[PDB]
């Protein structure tokens, strides 16, 4: 029983590990897109700051 | 080979006696190891399962 029970657990651990891999991959790309959008806003914002400072 | 030897040897043992007893069958019943060492005998098998 300890042999068959342990073997079944191996499959279960493999399945749970596989799911986490996909989950991490999806989260990874999401963070990249979020960072890209935030970076774009900062670039556009910097343009406005330069104009105001130059005008003043 | 034992049930053959012990049966043959037992017959030779009673040949000089000349008694009228006749041997019909010699059927071995059990050869279990001592109960004190039985514990280890089963553990050796469990170790193979534990190895797997």
């Amino acid at each position: 029983y300890n042999r068959m029970r342990a073997e079944r657990e191996a499959v279960a651990r493999r399945h749970r590990s596989q799911g986490q891999e996909e989950a991490e991959k999806l989260r990874a790309t999401a963070d990249y897109e979020v960072t890209r959008t935030l970076a774009e806003a900062e670039r556009q914002g910097r343009i406005m700051r330069g104009e105001g400072d130059a005008e003043a | 080979v034992i049930r053959s030897d012990t049966q043959r040897e037992l017959e030779e043992t009673i040949r000089p006696y000349d008694m009228g007893i006749t041997l019909l069958d010699v059927n071995f019943q059990a050869a279990r190891p001592p109960e004190e060492v039985k514990a280890a005998f089963d553990d050796a098998i469990a170790a193979r399962e534990n190895e797997q």
